[PDB]
RNA sequence: GAAGUAUGUUAUUUAAUUCGGUGACCCACGAAAAACCUUACCACAAUUUGAAUAUUAAU
RNA sequence: AAAAGGGAUCAAGACAAGUCAUCAUGGCCUAAAUAUUGUGGGCUAUAGACGUGCCACAUUUUCCUAAACAAAGAGAUGCAAAAAUGUGAAUUUUAGCUAAUCUCAAAAAAUAGGAUAAAAAUAUACAAGGAUUGUAGUCUGAAAUUCGACUGCAUGAAUAAG
């Protein structure tokens, strides 16, 4: 079932359905930089070779 | 302020 | 201008107009008890005309920031106001490109 | 307002009788739906129409109507010249 | 997910058998039926409302006079058909004053 | 004096009575009471 | 496996019934509306935002509600020299009761005169959750304004 | 076959129990509006509010020495100073009437 | 297709009569609701780091 | 039961087809204005002309009376019964239901009777028709004048089936 749609849901009150599609962007948004997150050059004591 | 420069000051000593 | 935040407080399709119409419906949240109070009073014939008179002047100075005529519903992703489906908060056509992609829980191609 | 039991919809409007011969100037509104009252009779009156303020004196036939039904906003339309 | 699921019917289902109480019914003195609704989880507003009903002749202090008089003051609550006078309220915030209401008014009528 | 021949004047107060008739009374200030300066910008 | 009408307890159905688990439910309800406002979840974890319940917690000063006391210890952890009170203060617990429990309300009297303009607004505010008492407040303000402007 | 004046004894007695408006001459007391339930919070609610974003994903991080770049917003900068180097940035801000 | 009339458009008018579509494939089309709002147009008033982010200085 | 039916789907390519006014985007422009806020007006103008519908031009029509038969959909941004009031739009007041429960809600044509005819062209027999306008009201809403929707009374245009 959860391939059908991305949101596998069903609520009485549809307030809390209506803004789903928006936040899919949001998530996926924060969900893409999140796994891009890396140490700084100085943490790690790696020469950054500007540019 | 104004047009943005570049944070040379950057690095970290052994 | 007075009702627009000093801060941006829209985490959608922020526009010129959906601004506009956003604090539209602040206002008018905050003064609903206010101009229901108005409009009990003009439309209540048993308390005297001036009583009456007062209030019907009164309901004319507010902003019309203040008005729920003017709260109409736009998409949340385009900022249009033509077209718009209060179960989506979004116009047909962007209904139905996130029908087909699945991001509408529940909609589906129809055919009978 | 339309129905009779609401009353005449009443505008604030700078309305202050002058003095027995005192020079009054006239009263520019923009309130084109401010309804003539009896008390109007007498006044003259400069409604604005989008563009202009076109004048106005009240009298007693204008009792009941509405200050922009007496100032045109669009201009007659006439094939030629 | 069913292996999920599968596990709790088999190992923690059957410990709700523990604590599972058995049906009695109502005395003559339980004249009431209330309704109470739960959306289980969510809010909405119509899990205020509060129904009750009961029968005009459980009500046997009561005389034949009264009984008929009460059919009257309910007015459009009464059905005739059934003989049940239904009753709700979702006039308070919340359940447990809507509950009281009722209780209150069924005591005035 | 008064003399309304069109009868616009008896129509009003046959509808809304006779406070809004000038003399000398809801027209005391509530028309003029809150008619403010610089009411509305631009005139 | 473990299974107790304890650990069911805060999942259960809100009704306001003559069982008194149905009551303890609607007062659990109560806690969580105070506290934020998010569904009793016992199960996904302890794991919270700190900065974000010290800031509710201390500047702006509103309950707030742990779904177990492992929760609560996390928080304690994650934090430095932070101190939360063991339970809410008599008051509070009077007042979750006081309503939601017992349900205590303001019977709306019956007014006989319609020209009783105050009693009467009263009346029909009295008689819907519509109307919260600071929305009363602001049409009552306005109203007696308005009556008492109309007046010699 | 009831005599009306005696049927508004039973109607009345109704609204005193039930606590209703008793209003046998049908007379506009604007009562309707009282009734009516107000609409403002269930309006304002419509547009989302602004929520967490790459920012607070940043500063979220930050602490233990992580970093990401703001792809949206390092391009419209990249932009920005490309109009600038072949004279195509904006002009001067105005602070003062045309004069 | 002739009558009356709801409606879209041309042309013309207008301070503005917002814009686009405009052979088949425009013309009850975008528009699944123009008194305010919508609204993008005009007249008269009002505002100038503005509603966003960043940086540098003060509290 | 069966000789079933409909819906969705329907490629590449061309039309430099439509859309830079949903969104998104390169280049080029505006940056005290080609940006932003309110009041009023306009988008509703009207010589001629072109497209969509609605309805009418009576005899298989329309009008009057009565005790038949549907489906589907809507009501937490609300559907509103019964009663009472008004010629009417509608008002007063809320019972119930947030729903296979309660409400909108009543199907209409039909079927069966009944009334009207020189049913418009012979002016002492001017049919059907409901545009135009006057006037008195109702509802929504700060607000109904430009410019809203219905109701009562009066007014009674063209219209011979093109
Ligand atoms: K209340
Ligand atoms: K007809
Ligand atoms: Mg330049
Ligand atoms: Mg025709
Ligand atoms: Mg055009
Ligand atoms: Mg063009
Ligand atoms: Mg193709
Ligand atoms: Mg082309
Ligand atoms: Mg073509
Ligand atoms: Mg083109
Ligand atoms: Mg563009
Ligand atoms: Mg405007
Ligand atoms: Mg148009
Ligand atoms: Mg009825
Ligand atoms: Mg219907
Ligand atoms: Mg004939
Ligand atoms: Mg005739
Ligand atoms: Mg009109
Ligand atoms: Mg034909």
């Amino acid at each position: 079932i959860s391939k059908e749609w991305k949101n596998s849901i069903y609520v009485f009150n549809h307030n809390n359905l209506k803004n789903l599609p928006l936040f899919d962007i949001n998530i996926n948004s924060l969900i893409k930089d999140y796994f891009n997150l890396q140490f700084k050059d100085k943490i790690l004591f790696k020469k950054k070779r500007l540019s | 302020e104004g047009v943005p420069v570049p944070k040379r000051e950057d690095d970290a000593k052994l | 201008s007075m009702f627009r935040a000093k801060k941006l407080d829209l985490g959608c399709f922020t526009n010129v107009r959906v601004l506009r119409d956003h604090s539209k419906r602040k206002a008018f949240l905050e003064a609903e008890p206010e101009r229901q109070a108005l409009r009990y009073v003009i439309r209540n014939t048993t308390l005297p005309a001036r009583t009456r008179a007062v209030a019907q002047l009164q309901l004319t100075q507010m902003h019309a920031y203040t008005r729920p005529t003017q709260i109409r519903n736009r998409c949340i992703l385009g900022g249009k106001s033509r077209g718009i489906l209060r179960d989506f908060k979004m116009t047909r056509y962007n209904f139905r490109m996130n029908a087909l992609m699945g991001n509408i829980p529940g909609v589906k191609k129809a055919s009978w | 307002k339309r129905s009779v039991w609401k009353g005449p919809h009443i505008v604030p409007l700078p309305i202050q009788r002058p003095e027995p011969g005192k020079k009054i100037a006239p009263i520019r509104t923009q309130a084109r739906s401010a309804t003539i009252l009896p008390n109007f009779v007498g006044l003259k009156f400069q409604v604005h129409n989008g563009k202009d303020y076109i004048d106005l004196t009240v009298t007693e036939e204008m009792v009941g109507h509405k200050l922009g039904e007496f100032s045109a906003t669009r201009k007659p339309f006439i094939w030629g010249k | 997910e069913f292996r999920e699921y599968a596990r709790i019917a088999v190992w923690e289902m059957p410990l709700l058998s523990k604590y599972a109480k058995p049906f009695v019914p109502p005395t003559s003195e339980e004249v009431l039926r209330f309704r109470y609704t739960t959306y289980m989880g969510e809010f909405h507003p119509a899990d205020r409302k509060v129904v009750v009903e009961f029968c005009p002749k459980d009500l046997r202090d009561l005389s034949e006079v009264q009984q008929r008089k009460l059919m009257k003051l309910a007015g459009p609550r009464y059905n005739p058909e059934k003989d049940i006078i239904k009753m709700s309220c979702e006039k308070f915030e919340h359940q447990a004053q809507n509950k009281r209401y009722l209780g209150d008014l069924i005591e005035k009528m | 004096v008064e003399l309304d021949e069109a009868g616009k004047l008896a129509a009003f107060r046959e509808r809304y009575g006779r406070g809004w008739d000038l003399d000398a009374d809801s027209l005391t200030d509530l028309i003029s009471g809150y008619a403010t300066e610089n009411m509305n910008p631009g005139l | 496996p473990k299974l107790t009408p304890d650990t069911l307890l805060g999942y259960g159905p809100p009704v306001a019934t003559d069982a008194a688990l149905g009551k303890v439910e609607s007062a659990m309800r109560t806690m969580r509306i105070l506290g934020g406002g998010l569904p009793f979840n016992d199960q996904s974890g302890v794991t919270s935002d700190p900065t974000a319940i010290k800031h509710r917690y201390v500047h702006e000063k509103k309950p707030v509600f742990f779904s177990s006391v492992e929760e609560k210890e996390w928080v304690r952890e994650s934090l430095d020299k932070f101190a939360v009170s063991e339970g809410p203060e008599k008051k509070t617990k009077q007042k979750i009761l006081e309503t939601s429990v017992l349900g205590k309300y303001e019977e709306p009297k019956y007014v006989e005169s319609l020209t009783e303009t105050v009693k009467m607004v009263e009346k029909y505010q009295g008689g819907t959750f519509s109307y919260a008492p600071s929305d009363a407040d602001k049409f009552n303000k306005k109203l007696n304004q308005l009556l008492a402007a109309g007046l010699p | 076959s009831v005599p009306r004046a005696r049927l508004l004894q039973l109607v009345k007695a109704r609204c005193e129990l039930f606590s209703t408006t008793f209003n046998p001459e049908g007379i506009r007391t604007g009562n309707k509006i009282l009734r009516q339930r107000l609409k403002g919070p269930a309006l304002a609610t419509y547009y989302p509010r602004k929520n967490v974003g790459i920012r607070e994903l940043q500063k979220e991080f930050g602490t233990l020495g992580l970093e990401v770049d703001d792809e949206v917003d390092d391009d419209r900068l990249e932009h920005l100073a490309a109009l600038r180097a072949r004279d195509k940035g904006a002009p001067k801000k105005k602070r003062t009437a045309p004069s």
